């Protein structure tokens, strides 16, 4: 039986340039390419993109942050292109040391460049957030994507903005290296007792696992009912066919309750969004409220002794 | 010269946005660089000058 | 109590083992042959968990833990109070998980639809079986399985992680984390896009699937498409499961030092070895 | 007349004149600021 | 706020976690009730209202506006299914299968069940028919993979029922959705691409017998297809996966 | 002099919204720099000036 | 007529005037505040 | 020589924007590299020259 | 297609001329800056 | 040596951009390898030549 | 006149000529630079 | 003897680009191998030869 | 003249000729370089 | 004998490209194998032979 995992025969007509629903067309590029290796899995069209004020500004600020991280790597390699490549994952642009507190007076190669890059990184993610909002607004769509992105941004900002301010030191923000930010994560768990005994870290993991499991379930369900017009999820929300019914009856017979075509996406939205929302809460409480989650768990009756 | 022909090439809106962005970036970066150096950090300089001011 | 469209789908057929012997529903739940076996396995495992809790000193459901046998029993069957209850529950868990998948197969056969759901759940089952069977068999002791408890199995995760230094430096672990993070991001974006199209700005007609192609093409330049997003989410989650299982399988069987030292192949490449 | 931007040459004249006025104002302020800062703490 | 606790060991952390549990119970209530907009109220096995309806009450009515002058849709609708189902219960109790009273595939029951959708074509964002034969699309062309047109089509018993003569594509999402089969029976037939495997020599359909191909639900027109016709065709093949499985080899 | 023609180029609504958000964030940012520096933290300065007020 | 916004050359007169009034109010308040701060705690 | 004909081949928008970005980034890199060297750090040099300026 | 860019022969002239003057001004300022820096602290 | 026929085949835009990117990267790599070497690092060499320049 | 780009023979000629002038300038300046560097610090 | 006909088989653009990238990478490899070995590293060789140059 | 590339016969010979000339120049320069490097520091 | 029939079966372009890439990888791998062994590293051998070449 055909498993709808890969397309068998690809087809292509005139390239699709998008819906016009209040988008400024002069900010939308005009060139599309049609790349058939992608058409085995999904769409083949590498479509146009929209480039307006917010996107341009976000790209400029983010690219400058990226550039500044790179330049710091070059300088700490003592200019060597060999060390630069050998340490592309092991090097990091680190925040100022604890003695500088939250002041903006730390040497340029000991946190100052970290501060400047961090400022421009902050600017670009917020501008990208505004972009996600405004692209929905220009098409007349709801704002669910921007809200979901706000949750992930909330974890990001508690990581490097909110919590270091509440702790009184930039030195607790995460550095900009591939391996050093993993080292940062490990150190963070090690200094706050053990982050497994942080209930919001537990809840964040539950929502991460659940969102992975949920989208295994949902992708498998839609693929299983693809024989019927299944993946046309919109228009099954407003005109229920057998794909939606059989999808509902599978899960009802299996676990005793089911979702609807529209409502499974609310479950997934909330499970995905709750992972960084709950995670940010648990990091924010670490150090500020609880210093040692292990003894806190012992006091609150979920760690023995 | 007659540089005005530049506005025949580029849309003024994009130019103004880009130019404001780069000016803002430049000013922020210079001010933060001066604050990072303890010879041009004016807050701390004043603190020392006026015996805590 | 049937859904208002359910009746026409409640027909005989689709079973694998026992014909019409178990071909009936109990409330919402289809039973079938593997519903009988999954109920029995689940009940016996739960009930042995409760019995093992009774032999301890706490009834707190966050302190109850059933522990695997000590290493000195190797791969033998342990005395029932010295790890044997763990083995009974583990065998019951495998029985129930496998029965659950086979029951899912029968439901798919009755509602003639693809078998993708039991396949994906089998990937989850494989991760579990790697954790409690495959890895401890290669290491030669059931006691390398993880203790059963809401917060004590996290002690297992901690101890095994810190056996190999910082477990982050495990390339398969890195790959698995990226797949978990990416599938969560993809679920967020897919749910958001569907909800945005179905729930427009106030007073507007419902959006089309063209509008959502247009939304991602505007935002990132690419749209995978309606069929593509489900294929993508399915394979992302399945790969996360599989590469996590490979991550843990490699640790203690073929790799034994701090995982950080694995990257010494790159850091000790002879041209920049000494720099 | 060629228009990548839809601007006629007479519109370009006025736009350029106003742009130059603003740029000169900005530069003159920055020059005064640099003289003051140089007197306060010279950096060369 | 370290070590400073409300209530004698109740913290800002304790407060946060209890607050989350309260919010999450409310969100579960909201999510469950949102997911009850189809299929309720629960019925009994004779088409009448069920005695039990569950702990969750139904949500308030919500309306969808449909583009291209296709009215409004309010859910939950409280309406019962708008088709008759030729089944008959096999037991006086509940929880047992109902048996087909005639041909399950022709009646449209079980895995061959179709839902009564509207007898109009699904539309793309510009108001045109979404799924059409390539003779109509006329700018579509095969881009990769092997073209099935002209190949013989082989049923789930190894007998050839005809040849692929046309593809029906989705003009919005650039995809082939149906294969039009010219039958030696004497007529034509649409086969869902999700139910066909294209190979070098033939397209093999392992869900439907050769005798079943003589009675595939037809379309009114050969330039467009309604959602009702789509449901009937796809349901016919998916039901064949049960009601034709004995015709397979061995 | 004739700077008014910016309103013929940029939309007044969007420039006012952006200007307001920019000014608010700038003000917050400067106040937080000053509170960060223990030479311009006015609460602690006033505490020490009046001998714990 | 050049209008990237659709506004009138005169409508820019009135908007510019009112915007300048608000601008000058804000800047005058900020100037007085800076004078007061500089007296209270000079930074240069 | 007769370099002008390149503007019939290359779009002036792309070339001008790319040159602007490249020159800006190059200048920033060179200045940061000079500031890192404690022999060409002009802020610290002036600090030494004037006895803390 | 002689004109990959929509420019003609003469307006290509004018664009090249203004570009070349701008480039010359940039380079001359850079030369003066390097002379001054070399006098201040020679790097060779 | 009638090599101009290469322009009949190769896109001048593509080849010019590729040459420029490649040449800039090459020059940067050579310069950085020189700066890395404490025998050709001209900033530190001049510091010694002029007794801290 | 077959051409993957569509440029005729004569535009190829003038483009090649201007390319040659640019290339010779670059190499000759680089030659002078390498001579100066070898005088300053020989490397082989 | 008559190897020319191969330009009827292989497209000249692909061959020339592949060969140019090929030769560049090979030359870079050989130079890096010589630099890696401290017996053919010509910068340090010259440093020793000319008394730190 | 069947041709995958589309070039007819006449391009083949001149393409090969210029290719061979560039090839021989490259190897000749490489040979001179290797003789010089071998004299400077023999490796065999 | 009559092996040229394979050129009617396997495309010369794909076969030749694969053959070239394969031969290069093989020669590179053999050379790096030899350079790894401190018995056949010809650079170090020449160094010892001429007393640091
Ligand atoms: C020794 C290591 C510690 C540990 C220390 C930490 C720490 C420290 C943290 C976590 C966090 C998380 N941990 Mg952990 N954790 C451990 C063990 C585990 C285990 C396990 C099986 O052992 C698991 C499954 C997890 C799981 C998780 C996640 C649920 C959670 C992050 C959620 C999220 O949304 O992330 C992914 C989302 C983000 C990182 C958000 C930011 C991403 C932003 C939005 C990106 C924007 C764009 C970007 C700027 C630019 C580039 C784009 C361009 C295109 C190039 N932890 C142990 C105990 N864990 C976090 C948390 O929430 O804790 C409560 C956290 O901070
Ligand atoms: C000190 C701790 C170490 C560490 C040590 C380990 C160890 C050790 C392991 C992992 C594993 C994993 N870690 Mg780690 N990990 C750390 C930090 C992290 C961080 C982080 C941000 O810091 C993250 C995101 C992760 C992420 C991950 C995942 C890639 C993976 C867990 C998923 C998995 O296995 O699913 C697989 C899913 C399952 C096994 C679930 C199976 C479910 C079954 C089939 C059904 C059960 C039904 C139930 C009984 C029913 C109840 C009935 C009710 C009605 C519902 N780790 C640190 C550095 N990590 C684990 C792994 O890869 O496992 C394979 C693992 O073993
Ligand atoms: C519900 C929570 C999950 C989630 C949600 C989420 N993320 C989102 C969204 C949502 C709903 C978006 O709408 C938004 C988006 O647009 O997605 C497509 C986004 C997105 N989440 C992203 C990443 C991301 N999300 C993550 C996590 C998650 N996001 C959660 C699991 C992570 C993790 C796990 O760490 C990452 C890394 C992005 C793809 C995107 C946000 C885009 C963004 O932030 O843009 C800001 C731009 C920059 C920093 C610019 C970078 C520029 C390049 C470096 C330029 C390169 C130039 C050249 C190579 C040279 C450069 C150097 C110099 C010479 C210039
Ligand atoms: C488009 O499609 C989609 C829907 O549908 C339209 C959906 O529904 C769903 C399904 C998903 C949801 C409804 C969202 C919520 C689901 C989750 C968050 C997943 C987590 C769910 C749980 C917490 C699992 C709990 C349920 C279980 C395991 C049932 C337990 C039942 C038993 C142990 C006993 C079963 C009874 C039997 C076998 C009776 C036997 C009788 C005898 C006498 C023997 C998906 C994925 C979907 O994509
Ligand atoms: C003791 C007190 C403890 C607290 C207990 C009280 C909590 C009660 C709140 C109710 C509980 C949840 C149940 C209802 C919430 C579910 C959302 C909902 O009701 O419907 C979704 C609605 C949108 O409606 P919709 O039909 O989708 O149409 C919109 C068209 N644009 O609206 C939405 O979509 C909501 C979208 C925003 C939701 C959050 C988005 C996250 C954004 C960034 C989060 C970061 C903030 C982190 C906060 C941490 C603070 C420490
Ligand atoms: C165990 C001893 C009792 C079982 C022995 C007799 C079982 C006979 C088979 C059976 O279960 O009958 C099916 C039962 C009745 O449904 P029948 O479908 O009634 O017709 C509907 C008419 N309205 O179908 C049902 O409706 C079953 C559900 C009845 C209501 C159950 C209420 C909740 C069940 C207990 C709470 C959940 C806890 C489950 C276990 C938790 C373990 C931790
Ligand atoms: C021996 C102890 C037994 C329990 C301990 C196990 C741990 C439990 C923790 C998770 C709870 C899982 C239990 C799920 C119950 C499964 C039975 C079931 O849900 O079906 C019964 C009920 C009836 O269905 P229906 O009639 O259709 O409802 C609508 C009609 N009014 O259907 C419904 O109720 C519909 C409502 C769906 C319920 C939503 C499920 C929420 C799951 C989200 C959890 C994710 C976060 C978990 C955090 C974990 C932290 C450790
Ligand atoms: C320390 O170093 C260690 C790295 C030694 C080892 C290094 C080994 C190396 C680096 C081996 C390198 C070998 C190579 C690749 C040498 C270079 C070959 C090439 C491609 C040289 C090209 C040189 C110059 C050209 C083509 C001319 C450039 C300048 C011009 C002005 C002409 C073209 C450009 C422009 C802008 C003019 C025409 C375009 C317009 C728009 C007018
Ligand atoms: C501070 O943080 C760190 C340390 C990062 C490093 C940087 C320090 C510095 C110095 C950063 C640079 C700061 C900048 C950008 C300073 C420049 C500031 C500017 C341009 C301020 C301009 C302010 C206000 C203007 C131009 C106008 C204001 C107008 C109003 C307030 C009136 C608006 C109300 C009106 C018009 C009422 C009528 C409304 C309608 C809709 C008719
Ligand atoms: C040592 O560390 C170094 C690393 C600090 C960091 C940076 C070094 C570098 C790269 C420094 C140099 C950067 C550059 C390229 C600076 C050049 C700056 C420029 C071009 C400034 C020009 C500004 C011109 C402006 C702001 C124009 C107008 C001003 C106004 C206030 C707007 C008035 C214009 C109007 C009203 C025209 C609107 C149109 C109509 C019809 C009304
Ligand atoms: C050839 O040219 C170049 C030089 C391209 C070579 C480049 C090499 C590059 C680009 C290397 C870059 C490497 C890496 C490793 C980039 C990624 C780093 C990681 C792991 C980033 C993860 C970061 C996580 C967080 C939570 C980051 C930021 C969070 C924020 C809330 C940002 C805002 C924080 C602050 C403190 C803003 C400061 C504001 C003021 C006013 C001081
Ligand atoms: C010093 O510290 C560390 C930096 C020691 C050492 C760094 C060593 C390095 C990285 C050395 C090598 C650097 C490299 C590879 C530099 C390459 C520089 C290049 C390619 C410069 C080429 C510039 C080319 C042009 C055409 C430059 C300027 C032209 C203009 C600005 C045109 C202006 C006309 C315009 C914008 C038209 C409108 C007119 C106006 C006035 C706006
Ligand atoms: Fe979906």
């Amino acid at each position: 039986e055909y498993q709808n995992i890969f397309t068998q025969v690809q087809v292509a007509g005139k390239p699709e340039l998008g819906m016009v629903e209040g988008v400024n067309l002069e900010n939308r590029t005009t060139g599309t390419t049609n790349w058939p290796i992608l058409g085995w899995f999904g769409n083949a069209q590498l479509g146009p993109i929209y480039l307006g004020t917010l996107g341009t500004m976000s790209l400029i600020f983010g690219a400058f942050w990226f550039f500044l991280v790179g330049v710091s790597f070059i300088i700490q390699a003592d200019y060597s292109p060999a060390l630069f490549l050998r340490e592309l994952f092991r090097a990091g642009l680190f925040p100022p040391a604890p003695e500088y507190g939250l002041s903006l007076s730390a040497p340029l190669m000991e946190g100052g460049l970290w501060l400047i890059a961090s400022f421009f990184l902050m600017l670009s993610v917020l501008l990208w957030w505004a972009r996600t909002y405004k692209r929905a607004a220009d098409l007349g769509m709801g704002k669910h994507t921007a809200w979901a992105f706000a949750g992930a941004l909330w974890l990001m900002f508690v990581l490097s903005f909110f919590r270091p301010i509440l702790m009184g030191s930039w030195s607790e923000a995460v550095p900009y290296g591939i391996f050093p930010h993993l080292d940062w994560t490990n150190n963070f768990s090690l200094t706050h007792g053990n982050l497994f005994y942080n209930p919001f870290h537990g809840l964040s993991i539950a929502f991460l696992y659940g969102s992975t499991m949920l989208f295994a379930m949902h992708g498998a369900t839609i693929l299983a009912v693809s024989r019927l017009g299944g993946e046309r999820e919109l228009e099954q929300i407003v005109d229920r066919g057998t794909a939606a019914e059989r999808a509902a009856l599978f899960w009802r017979w299996t676990m005793g309750f089911n979702a609807t075509m529209e409502g499974i996406h609310r479950w997934g939205w909330w499970f995905a969004v709750l992972t960084p929302v709950t995670g940010g809460i648990g990091i924010l409480l670490s150090g500020t409220v609880v210093e040692d989650w292990s003894v806190w768990a012992q006091v609150h009756g979920y760690k023995a002794l | 010269s007659k540089f005005y022909k530049i506005w025949l090439i580029f849309d003024p809106r994009r130019v103004f946005v880009a130019q404001g962005v780069f000016l803002f970036l430049l000013a922020v970066m210079i001010h933060l660089m001066l604050l990072s150096n303890p010879g041009f950090n004016w807050l701390d300089i004043s603190g020392v000058k006026y015996e805590r001011v | 109590a049937l859904l208002s469209f359910e009746r026409k789908y409640r027909v005989p057929g689709g079973t694998l083992i026992g014909g019409n012997l178990f071909d009936f529903w109990v409330g919402p739940f289809y039973v079938g042959f593997f519903g009988v076996t999954s109920v029995f396995f689940a009940a016996l495992g739960t009930l042995m968990i409760l019995w093992g809790a009774s032999l301890g000193d706490t009834w707190n459901p966050l302190l109850i833990s059933i522990n695997p046998p000590p290493l000195e029993y190797g791969l033998g069957a342990a005395p029932l109070r010295e790890g044997g209850i763990w083995q009974v529950v583990t065998l019951c868990a495998i029985g129930a998980f496998v029965s659950w998948a086979m029951r899912e197969v029968e439901i798919c056969r009755k509602l003639g639809i693809g078998l993708h759901i039991p396949f994906a759940f089998s990937f989850a089952i494989f991760a579990y079986i790697t954790l409690v069977v495959i890895r401890p068999a290669l290491m030669g002791a059931w006691g390398h399985g993880f203790q059963y408890g809401v917060f004590t199995h996290l002690e297992w995760v901690n101890n095994v992680g810190y056996q190999y230094g910082n477990f982050h430096y495990n390339p398969l672990h890195m790959l698995g984390i990226s797949l978990f993070f990416t599938t969560t991001l993809a679920l967020g974006l897919h749910g958001a896009l569907i909800l945005s199209a179905a729930n427009p700005e106030t007073g507007k007609e419902m959006r089309t699937p063209d509008h959502e192609d247009t939304f991602f093409r505007d935002l990132v330049g690419y749209s995978v498409g309606t069929l593509g997003i489900h294929r993508l989410g399915l394979l992302l989650a399945l790969n996360a499961a599989f590469w996590s299982a490979m991550c843990i399988l490699a640790s203690g069987t073929v790799w034994f030092d701090q995982w950080v030292f694995w990257w010494d192949w790159w850091y000790n490449l002879p041209f920049w070895a000494d720099l | 007349d060629l228009s990548f931007t839809g601007l006629t040459d007479q519109q370009a004249q006025e736009l350029h004149s106003v742009y130059l006025q603003g740029m000169w104002l900005f530069i003159s302020v920055a020059i005064v600021a640099h003289l003051a800062v140089f007197i306060w703490r010279p950096w060369l | 706020m370290v070590g400073v606790n409300f209530f004698g060991d109740f913290d800002l952390a304790s407060l946060a976690i209890w607050s989350f549990w309260l919010f999450f119970a409310l969100l579960v209530y909201y999510l469950q009730t949102e997911n009850m907009r189809e299929g309720y109220p629960l019925e009994n096995e004779d088409g009448g209202p069920a005695v039990n309806q569950g702990p969750f009450p139904l949500p308030s009515q919500k309306t969808f506006k449909l583009p291209h002058g296709r009215g409004e849709v309010t859910v939950p609708d409280y309406k019962k299914e708008a088709r008759d189902v030729a089944l008959a219960r096999t037991a006086v109790n509940d929880g047992f299968p109902h048996a087909p009273t005639g041909n399950p595939m022709l009646d449209g029951v079980g895995p061959a069940s179709w839902a009564p959708r509207r007898d109009i074509p699904e539309l793309d964002g510009h108001g045109h028919a979404k799924v059409v034969p390539m003779s109509v699309a006329s700018a579509f062309f095969v881009s990769a993979g092997r073209d099935p047109r002209g190949l013989p089509v082989i049923a789930n018993d190894m007998k050839t029922v005809g040849t692929v003569t046309e593809m029906w594509v989705d003009v919005a999402e650039h995809m082939v959705r149906y294969l039009e089969v010219d039958l030696a029976s004497g007529g034509k037939c649409l086969v869902p691409m999700t139910m066909a495997i294209i190979k070098k020599h033939a397209v093999v359909v392992q869900s439907i017998s050769s005798a079943a191909f003589a009675s595939v639900p037809q379309t009114k027109s050969m330039t467009e297809i309604s959602m009702l016709e789509e449901e009937k065709i796809c349901a016919y093949f998916a039901g064949g996966t049960m009601y034709c499985a004995d015709a397979k080899p061995k």
